RNA sequence: UUGUUGAUUUUGUGGGUGGUGGUGCA
């Protein structure tokens, strides 16, 4: 089609072939969204295609594929206000992705980022997250969001929140954390898990859709692994991070004491303490000015 | 350990004026400055522009340098203490007229804007502001006595007076008591000119020192010991 | 009952205090219920009637008061009303600093896991509590622990030991909020905040750090405010540009179930 | 706001 | 002894007069002026603000009469914007007025040296790097970096070092200009300050740091 | 497409250069 349409050929192919970036993108994400459990590899084969052919698009037609980009955004929020998480699928987790691939993520504001970050904010709290299959959307969802800021490392509250309820909702109450708001209190994981055997952290998207105990803790784990890379490179740098961690050490202190083989808890814990020492924890000096003159 | 005050935003410091003596303040008085002006329109007489006119007038060209006093005024003007508000400037011409500066002047930089703005001053006696709210530049009745803090110590730079360091002097000195210096803007002359108002003459240092180094090096001396920064 | 009583009951009781039992009940209440949670802070509102019209005191008013604000009531619909008695409870010209440095305390530890919308709501809100009381000022800046170029050598000695043995004195489980020690504490929940990933809710945090020249700040600009308000101006942007791209080029996207942009997500 | 070694205005 | 570039062991204060607007036009050529050419400069495009040789003959003025100077501890290097790099002999008397200084530029730029009978005025190649010493410490000044006690700062520093500390002639411009060559920048007091006081403003603290007297 | 001419231009997409430069040397 670009061969057939291209901009020496005619006038007004350079407009087309701007359409066409938006189109490529609804169709790379309109693959996602169908089956492909089948001919994974394939179909991984025809992905990295298309969106290598995007990306040379875009090079040439990033306002066309902006203006679909945002009128997807519009159409995902409109789409989350009536079917609430039921409007969510495996294609917008691709389409926030190519975003990240194909756009300035580490901006203060960009016209795609800053919808797609403050929309992946939403999610991640707005939802219940009462169910695997909802549980693990979310880990998808803090993993883009965390490298949407990777060399940014902005603080989002969401992210916080997030990994509050879902620790806690894998040891449901213990009676100690009354002030996380739980939605789903059949979740709890059983005493009988090994937490020994070694477990992949990856998580499908295929069975997502489709979407018992391995992978409850395959989830936890991804879940536990971005909470662990998230104090390693945004809360160490922020000044409350004493405060921060405090919540969530309290947690991974009741992960420890009933699963005391459980070896994640225990890692993470001593690297929060690590920080904790070195960083030192001063009376907070903001209002400083500089003399007038 | 301490909560903070009821206002920490910063105010501009009071613009220290002749008509307040308590406040402590520094005084430098640039004695001798070589300002004359001549209808030719009035140009401020210089050493090199204008030689065969002052030859005429008898005076000699040598003590015919307007431009070290604007490098002294240059240096002192922009100097930290001014921005803080803790330094007031006088000018006594060697013809006897004495020149009030206003902290809140600004010269211009380049010399011949200069020699423009003196000649204006000379013959209207006052330069008013762009804004018209103040008077910056005003000629004001001699002797410089009646215009300097009640309680105030005088000093003159001089080469053959024992070295001291400036620092020390200043924290030795009292802090209700101000300090005036008075700098020989002449190129080369006699340090007796403000023998008569003052009380003691020190030295800056051993080897000679120019003008507006003079002045520059003793307003660090201030600022160090009062903290200015 | 509760929402009608402060309007469309006290007033046509001959003897209103005798409902002080039932509010204080109400205004008491702790149940496991989630749902009942929200009973005390409905139950104030009439509560506040009966005091204001009577002149009547429950005991230690402001511990409860301080004990309600929860994570729960910036998420409840009811926050703005509950908001509103604050500004009447607050203005009141007898509180004690320890006890507003305490909400403040509070408050900056709640906004850490706190919406972007409550986080607008509530950094204004600190920001007249600390002008309405300035000597709890101290918690944005303390002035001891200031590094001055003048300061001697053993003024220097003697604030890094003192940086040293700092320890933070808040207490969070204390429900006494005169003895929370908030006081003696900072906000680096607010200096937190600064690095907010939208960039008018870290403007607004950037505030702190400049200075106070503005007196008060309207609570009805700020009070309404959600996501759904960030995502409508978004939706509509009156200027459109081309976007910067990624230079970066990443061989797959997700991870396998060369270079991955997303490990731990497979394909 | 003159600063540093700006000029005053030339007309 | 006199300090030069080609003695690199003995310790020294180095100021580096960055962004010198100096630049000799003909109609004979003549330093250009913001004052005295301002017809001329716009016909050239170019704005008359930076167009001030004044600064750099004012920094020089104070440098060279600065007590330092006259102690043989002191030596000057001046980097026109244009690209010209100008060192300058400690035993020079540069002309006071500043109409005689620009008349000694415009010799020094075309002559490309000054011989009165050592150049007092040489021009010499870039970068500036391998005429300073061996050893040596660069600041810059910046407004905006962290204010410094200029006493302090060298005391601390070792005694075979030499510090360079790079000043901004230009009347307006971003401190980058330096950023190339210098490891930290700092700042030297809490107001702005113009490149004259800056220069005398540290010269004062190396005297006591120094006991240059 | 040209001030009557005939593919020299015109439309769109890509695209490099200081270059009738000056001046000092052998």
């Amino acid at each position: 089609i670009i061969k057939a349409y291209q901009p020496k050929l005619a006038e007004g192919n350079k407009e087309k072939l701007g359409k066409f970036t938006a189109v490529l993108l609804r169709h790379i994400i309109f693959l996602s969204n169908q089956n492909y459990l089948k001919n994974v590899q394939s179909f991984k084969r025809t992905q990295n295609a298309l969106i290598s052919i995007l990306k040379s698009l875009s090079e040439k037609y990033n306002r066309e594929l902006s203006e679909e980009c945002r009128d997807y955004i519009n159409e995902m929020q409109a789409r989350y206000k009536k079917n609430h998480f039921d409007a969510l699928s495996n294609g917008d987790l691709v389409f926030f992705s190519i975003i990240g691939i194909l756009f300035s993520t580490s901006d203060q504001y960009h016209l795609v980022i800053t919808p797609a970050l403050i929309l992946m904010s939403q999610f991640l709290e707005q939802i219940k997250f009462n169910s695997l299959k909802r549980i693990a959307f979310g880990a998808v969802l803090v993993r883009i969001v965390s490298q949407y800021q990777r060399i940014s490392k902005r603080y989002i509250p969401e992210v916080v929140y997030f990994f509050q309820k879902i620790l806690l909702t894998f040891i449901v109450k213990p009676l100690d954390f009354e002030n996380i708001r739980l939605d789903s209190y059949e979740l709890g994981l059983p005493l009988d898990v090994d937490f020994t055997k070694k477990r992949s952290t990856i998580i499908p998207l295929h069975t997502l859709s489709t979407m018992p105990v391995d992978q409850c803790v395959s989830v936890l784990l991804n879940v536990m692994e971005s909470l662990d890379a998230t104090i390693s490179t945004v809360w160490k740098s922020l000044p409350a991070f004493n405060e921060i961690i405090l919540p969530i050490q309290q947690l991974l202190s009741a992960y420890t004491s009933k699963y005391s083989d459980f070896e994640k808890p225990r890692n993470i814990l001593n690297k929060v303490e690590k920080l904790t020492k070195f960083t030192e924890h001063i009376p907070l000096a903001l209002q400083n000015h500089k003399p007038v003159s | 350990q301490k909560a903070l005050p009821a206002s920490l935003v910063p105010q501009a410091p009071p613009v220290l004026t002749s008509k307040d003596k308590i406040t402590k303040r520094m005084i430098v008085v640039l004695a001798m400055a070589s300002l004359e002006t001549h209808k030719i329109k009035y140009v401020l007489l210089n050493c090199d522009d204008h030689q065969g006119l002052l030859k005429k007038m008898g005076r000699d060209i040598s003590e015919a340098r307007p431009d070290i006093t604007h490098q002294c005024l240059l240096t002192l003007l922009d100097s930290p203490i001014n921005k803080a508000g803790k330094l007031q400037v006088y000018i006594q011409t060697s013809r006897g007229i004495l020149i009030e500066v206003n902290p809140t002047v600004r010269i211009p930089r380049t010399f011949k804007r200069f020699s423009g703005l003196m000649v204006q001053l000379l013959h209207k006696l006052s330069i008013r502001s762009v804004n018209s709210e103040e008077k910056l530049l005003k000629v004001i009745k001699n002797p410089i006595t009646d215009h300097l803090p009640t309680k105030c110590r005088k000093v003159t730079l001089s080469f053959d007076a024992p070295v001291i360091r400036v620092q020390d002097y200043i924290e030795k000195l009292d802090d209700d008591e101000s300090i005036c210096v008075f700098v020989g803007a002449m190129a080369r002359g006699k340090d007796n000119f403000a023998d008569e108002y003052v009380d003691e003459k020190v030295g800056l240092s051993n080897y000679p020192l120019s003008a507006s180094v003079a002045c520059s090096k003793f307003c660090h001396g201030a600022e160090d010991a009062w903290n200015i920064l | 009952i509760l929402l009608i009583l402060h309007k469309r009951i006290i007033p046509h009781f001959h003897t209103p205090t005798k409902l002080m039992d039932f509010l204080t009940d109400s205004y008491n209440l702790q149940s496991s219920n989630k749902n009942a949670g929200v009973v005390p802070i409905l139950a104030l509102n009439g509560l506040f009637e009966l005091m204001k019209r009577f002149n009547l005191e429950y005991p230690n008013f402001y511990m409860k008061l301080y004990q309600i604000i929860n994570p729960d009531l910036m998420h409840v619909k009811y926050r703005a009303r509950f908001f509103r008695l604050m500004d009447v409870f607050l203005s009141s010209t007898h509180l004690s600093a320890h006890l507003v440095a305490s909400f403040i305390k509070k408050l900056a530890r709640l906004t850490l896991e706190s919406p972007p919308s409550a986080i607008v709501t509530v950094i204004p809100f600190i920001y007249n509590l600390i002008r309405k009381h300035p000597n709890c000022m101290i918690m944005l800046h303390n002035p001891a622990f200031i590094s001055n170029p003048f300061q001697t050598p053993d003024q220097v000695a003697n604030l890094k030991t003192l940086k040293e043995n700092y320890v933070d004195p808040f207490d969070v489980h204390e429900s006494d909020p005169e003895l929370t020690h908030a006081l003696d504490s900072s906000l680096w929940e607010l200096a937190s905040l600064m690095e907010h990933y939208h960039p008018n809710v870290a403007t607004l945090a950037k505030i702190f750090a400049q200075p106070f020249k503005k007196l008060s700040y309207n609570m009805e600009d700020f009070l309404d405010w959600n996501y759904d308000s960030l995502l409508n101006a978004e939706s509509s942007r009156k200027l459109k540009t081309l976007p910067t791209l990624e230079f970066e080029a990443f061989t797959n996207v997700f991870d396998n179930e060369g270079n991955v942009y997303l490990p731990g997500v497979a394909w | 706001r003159f600063k540093g070694d700006d000029d005053i205005p030339y007309k």
